[PDB]
C-alpha cells in the first residue's frame, strides 16, 4: 500500500506571533547544542 | 557540561548509522572518480578512424594512410583533455572557495568567539572544535540555545521621581504585579536599584513609559544611620 | 540564482536524424557529460536559491494590529489583496525586470530554443514560495527581533527592539525614546523614497538585468551557430541527407558534428564559469540574510553604507534585494 | 585587477588575408562570442578597481 | 560614576583640570547640616 504521492510542498511550521506594543518573552532556561559542519578541503 | 557531553553523545549516534551526512565530501569524491573514468572512456571512441587503437590503425596501416587516420584520434583525445582539463579548473574553484571558507571559519569560530549570526551553526556562538575527513574539516560548533520563554509585560523606562530610569544592561519586565530589571537572554530578575539603571530627561517625552518606584540601596544606610543616630542622641539627654 | 536551462543535445546537433545521432556517436559520451553538467549547474540554482530563503524553519505571520510605534511595513508586508501575497516594493522590482520565460507552460527567441532541445526549466520554489519565505522573514524581524534567528522565536515591543538596536551601535537607549516619533518619521520617509526611485528610474536593477540578459544571449548565439556552414554544403542537416548518399553524407555530416558540439561545449563551460559567478553571489547573499536579517551586524559597510540598525529582504526575478536600514 | 586584453579575431587567425578570412565565415558568430568574453574580462578590472 | 581612575597626574601625555563631582558628597553633606541642627538643638534643653 506504499506508493509515490505527490503535492505542493509545505515550507515549515505556519506561525503568528504573540506580538503586543508591551509584550516580552524572556528565556528561564536554555539547551547547550553541538551542530555539526562538513566541508570541503 | 552534562548537555555539552550529551549533545558529543548525539553528534556520535547521528554519524554512527546514517550514511547520508558525509554526501558533500562524497560529491567531491564521485566528481574527481566521475571525470576520470568519463575521461578513460574516451579512449574508446572512434573520432572516424577505423578503431578506438592507435596501435591497431599502426598494425595495419602505412605513414601515408595512418596519418589520416591518427590526426583524428589525437584531435578527439586532445579535445577529451581539454574538456576534462576546463572541467578540472572549474572544479578546482568550487574547492577553493569551500577552502577559504574553511580557514575563514577556522579562524572565527575554533581560534575566537564569532559575533555573526548563523555563520559557526544555529544559536549563540560559544566555541567550535574541528576534526579531520577525507579531503575535508568537520566543525563540531557549540552553541548557547535560548528553551523556556515566559509572558512578561514590559516598559521601556520607570518613572520614580519624575526623572525617567533605563537599564544600563538588561530590559524591565513584570510578573505581572512587580516590576523587576534583567538581562535580555536570560531570565534572572533583580530589584530595580540605582545601580541596576541609569537617567535621561523627565517622563514627559517616552511613549509607553509608567510609574514604579526606584530603589536608592544608599537610602536606608544613610537611614539606619539616622536610627543609630537619634539613639545616640536620646542616651545624650540622660547624664 | 540564474535561469535553469537543459539542452537535448542530441536534438541541437541532429534535430529528428537517426543518421547524425548514429555519427555524433563516434564522439562517445561527449553529450552525456554535457548533460551531467548542465545538470550539476541546474541542481545548485536550487540549492542557491534554498540557502538564501529557507533561512527559517517556520512561517511567521505579523499579528493583524499594526501597533509598531509609528513604523510603517506596509509598504514591505505583504498585501493580502494580490494572489501574489507580495509587498508594495516587490511589486515594483517583479515590473522591473522582463523575463523571457520561466517555463510557464508552452501548449519569439523561445519557440527557436524549444525546437532545438533548449528547455527552460522550473525553478524548485515558486515566485509565491519565495515571497513566503521573505514574509516570514520579516514578519519574525518586525515582532522577534534576531531571536527568530538564534532560536525559537521570542516576541518583544518594536521600539525596544530599536533600543537595543541603537545599544549595538554604541547609542545608548534613551536616545531612542526621547526621538522616538522623529526615528519612525525617517524610516517612514525613507522607505518612500525607495518607492519613489524604484518607480522613476531606469537604470537601477542592471545587476540583476544584466545575468537575465546574458542568459537570453547566450541561447540566442547557440541558436544561431546553428546557421553555420562549417565548410559544409548546407546549415540545413536535410538539405545535406535530401541532396548526398550514405557515404558523400558523412564528411559534410562529420563536419556538422565538429561545430555544433564545440558550440556546445562552449556554451556549458560558460555556463559553468557564469554558475561561479551566480553561486558567489548566492553564497553572499545568505550571508547577508544571515548576518543583517536575521541579525544586527558590527562589521562596517557589509549591511549597507552606515551602522547599520536592521535590515528587511524583499525578492526580486532571479534575485533578491535587501533594504538596509542604517543610522547616519 | 589584471591587465584587459581584447583581440582582433580575423587579425589572429587569418592576419592579412581574405582568402583564410572567407573559410572563417564559415563558422559564424564564434569571434564575436571571444570579443564579448574579452570585453566582460576588461570591464570587471576597472570594477573590481 | 562616569570615571575611572589609573596613575597620578603627570604620565597623561595633555591632561587637563575640571572639578569632579561625587553624587554621595552632597548626600552626606545635607546629613551634616541635618545632624548639625540635631547637635544644636540637644544644646537648649
Ligand atoms: C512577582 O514577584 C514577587 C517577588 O518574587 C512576588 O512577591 C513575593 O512573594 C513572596 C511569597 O510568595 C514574599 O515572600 C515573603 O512572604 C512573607 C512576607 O511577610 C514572609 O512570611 C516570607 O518569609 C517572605 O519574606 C515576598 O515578600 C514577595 N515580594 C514582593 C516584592 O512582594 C510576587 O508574588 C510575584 N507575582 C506573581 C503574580 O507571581
Ligand atoms: C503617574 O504618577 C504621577 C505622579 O503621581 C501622576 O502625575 C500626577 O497626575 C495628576 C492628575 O493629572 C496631577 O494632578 C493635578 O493636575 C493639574 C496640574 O498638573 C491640577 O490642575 C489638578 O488640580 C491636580 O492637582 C498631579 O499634579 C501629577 N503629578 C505629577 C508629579 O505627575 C501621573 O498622572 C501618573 N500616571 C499614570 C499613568 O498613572
Ligand atoms: C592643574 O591643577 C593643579 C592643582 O591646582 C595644578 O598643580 C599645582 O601647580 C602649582 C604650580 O606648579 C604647584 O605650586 C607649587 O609648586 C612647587 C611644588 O610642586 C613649589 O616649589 C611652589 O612654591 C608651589 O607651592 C602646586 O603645588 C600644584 N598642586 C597640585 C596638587 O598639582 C597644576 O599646575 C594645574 N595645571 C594646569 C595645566 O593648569
Ligand atoms: C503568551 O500569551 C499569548 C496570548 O496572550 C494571552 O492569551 C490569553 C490566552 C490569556 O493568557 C491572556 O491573559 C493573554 O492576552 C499566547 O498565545 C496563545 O497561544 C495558544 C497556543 O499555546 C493559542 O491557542 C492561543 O490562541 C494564543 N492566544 C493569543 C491571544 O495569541 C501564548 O501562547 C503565551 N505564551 C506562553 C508561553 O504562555
Ligand atoms: C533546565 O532544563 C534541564 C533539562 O534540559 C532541566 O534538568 C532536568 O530536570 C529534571 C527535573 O526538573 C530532571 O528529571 C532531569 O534529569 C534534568 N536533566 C538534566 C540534564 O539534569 C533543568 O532542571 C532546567 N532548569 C531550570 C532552572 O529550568
Ligand atoms: C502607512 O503608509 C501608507 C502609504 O504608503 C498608508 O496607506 C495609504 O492610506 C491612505 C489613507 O487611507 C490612502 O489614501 C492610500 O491609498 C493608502 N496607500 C496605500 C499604498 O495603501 C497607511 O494608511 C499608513 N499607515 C498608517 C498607520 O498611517
Ligand atoms: C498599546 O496599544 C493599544 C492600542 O492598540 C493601547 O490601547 C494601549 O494602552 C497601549 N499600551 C501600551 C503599554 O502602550
Ligand atoms: C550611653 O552613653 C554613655 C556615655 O555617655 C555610655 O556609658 C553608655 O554605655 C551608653 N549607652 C548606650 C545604651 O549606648
Ligand atoms: C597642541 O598643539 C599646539 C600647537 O597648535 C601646542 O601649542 C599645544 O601645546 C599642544 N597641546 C597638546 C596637549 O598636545
Ligand atoms: C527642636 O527639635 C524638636 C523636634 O525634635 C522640635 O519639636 C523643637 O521645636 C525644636 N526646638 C528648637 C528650638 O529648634
Amino acid at each position: 500500500s506504499q506508493s509515490i504521492i505527490a503535492y505542493t510542498m509545505s515550507l515549515g511550521a505556519e506561525n503568528s506571533v504573540a506580538y503586543s506594543n508591551n509584550s516580552i518573552a524572556i528565556p528561564t532556561n536554555f539547551t547547550i547544542s553541538v551542530t555539526t559542519e562538513i566541508l570541503p578541503v | 557540561a552534562n548537555q555539552f557531553n550529551s549533545a558529543i553523545g548525539k553528534i556520535q549516534d547521528s554519524l554512527s548509522s546514517t550514511a547520508s551526512a558525509l554526501g558533500k565530501l562524497q560529491n567531491v569524491v564521485n566528481q574527481n572518480a566521475q571525470a576520470l573514468n568519463t575521461l578513460v572512456k574516451q579512449l574508446s571512441s572512434n573520432f572516424g578512424a577505423i578503431s578506438s587503437v592507435l596501435n591497431d590503425i599502426l598494425s595495419r596501416l602505412d605513414k601515408v594512410e595512418a596519418e589520416v587516420q591518427i590526426d583524428r584520434l589525437i584531435t578527439g583525445r586532445l579535445q577529451s583533455l581539454q574538456t576534462y582539463v576546463t572541467q578540472q579548473l572549474i572544479r578546482a574553484a568550487e574547492i577553493r572557495a569551500s577552502a577559504n571558507l574553511a580557514a575563514t571559519k577556522m579562524s572565527e569560530c575554533v581560534l575566537g568567539q564569532s559575533k555573526r549570526v548563523d555563520f559557526c551553526g544555529k544559536g549563540y556562538h560559544l566555541m567550535s572544535f574541528p576534526q579531520s575527513a577525507p579531503h575535508g574539516v568537520v566543525f563540531l560548533h557549540v552553541t548557547y540555545v535560548p528553551a523556556q520563554e515566559k509572558n512578561f509585560t514590559t516598559a521601556p523606562a520607570i518613572c520614580h521621581d519624575g526623572k525617567a530610569h533605563f537599564p544600563r544592561e538588561g530590559v524591565f519586565v513584570s510578573n505581572g504585579t512587580h516590576w523587576f530589571v534583567t538581562q535580555r537572554n536570560f531570565y534572572e530578575p533583580q530589584i530595580i536599584t540605582t545601580d541596576n539603571t541609569f537617567v535621561s530627561g523627565n517622563c514627559d517625552v517616552v511613549i509607553g513609559i509608567v510609574n514604579n518606584t526606584v530603589y536608592d540601596p544608599l537610602q536606608p544606610e544613610l537611614d539606619s544611620f539616622k536610627e543609630e543616630l537619634d539613639k545616640y542622641f536620646k542616651n545624650h539627654t540622660s547624664p | 540564482s540564474m535561469t535553469k536551462t537543459s539542452v537535448d543535445c542530441t536534438m541541437y546537433i541532429c534535430g529528428d536524424s537517426t543518421e547524425c545521432s548514429n555519427l555524433l556517436l563516434q564522439y562517445g559520451s561527449f553529450c552525456t557529460q554535457l548533460n551531467r553538467a548542465l545538470t550539476g549547474i541546474a541542481v545548485e540554482q536550487d540549492k542557491n536559491t534554498q540557502e538564501v530563503f529557507a533561512q527559517v524553519k517556520q512561517i511567521y505571520k505579523t499579528p493583524p494590529i499594526k501597533d509598531f510605534g509609528g513604523f510603517n511595513f506596509s509598504q514591505i508586508l505583504p498585501d493580502p489583496s494580490k494572489p501574489s501575497k507580495r509587498s508594495f516594493i516587490e511589486d515594483l522590482l517583479f515590473n522591473k525586470v522582463t523575463l523571457a520565460d520561466a517555463g510557464f507552460i508552452k501548449q519569439d527567441l523561445i519557440c527557436a530554443q524549444k525546437f532545438n532541445g533548449l528547455t527552460v526549466l522550473p525553478p524548485l520554489l515558486t515566485d509565491e514560495m519565495i515571497a513566503q519565505y521573505t514574509s516570514a522573514l520579516l514578519a519574525g524581524t518586525i515582532t522577534s527581533g534576531w531571536t527568530f534567528g538564534a532560536g525559537a522565536a521570542l516576541q518583544i515591543p518594536f521600539a525596544m527592539q530599536m533600543a537595543y538596536r541603537f545599544n549595538g551601535i554604541g547609542v545608548t537607549q534613551n536616545v531612542l525614546y526621547e526621538n522616538q516619533k522623529l526615528i519612525a518619521n525617517q524610516f517612514n520617509s525613507a522607505i518612500g523614497k525607495i518607492q519613489d526611485s524604484l518607480s522613476s528610474t531606469a537604470s537601477a536593477l542592471g545587476k540583476l538585468q544584466n545575468v537575465v540578459n546574458q542568459n537570453a544571449q547566450a541561447l540566442n548565439t547557440l541558436v544561431k551557430q546553428l546557421s553555420s556552414n562549417f565548410g559544409a554544403i548546407s546549415s540545413v542537416l536535410n538539405d545535406i541527407l535530401s541532396r548526398l548518399d550514405k557515404v558523400e553524407a558523412e564528411v559534410q555530416i562529420d563536419r556538422l558534428i565538429t561545430g555544433r558540439l564545440q558550440s556546445l561545449q562552449t556554451y556549458v563551460t560558460q555556463q559553468l564559469i557564469r554558475a561561479a559567478e551566480i553561486r558567489a553571489s548566492a553564497n553572499l547573499a545568505a550571508t547577508k540574510m544571515s548576518e543583517c536579517v536575521l541579525g544586527q551586524s558590527k562589521r562596517v559597510d557589509f549591511c549597507g553604507k552606515g551602522y547599520h540598525l536592521m535590515s528587511f529582504p524583499q525578492s526580486a526575478p532571479h534575485g533578491v534585494v535587501f533594504l538596509h536600514v542604517t543610522y547616519v
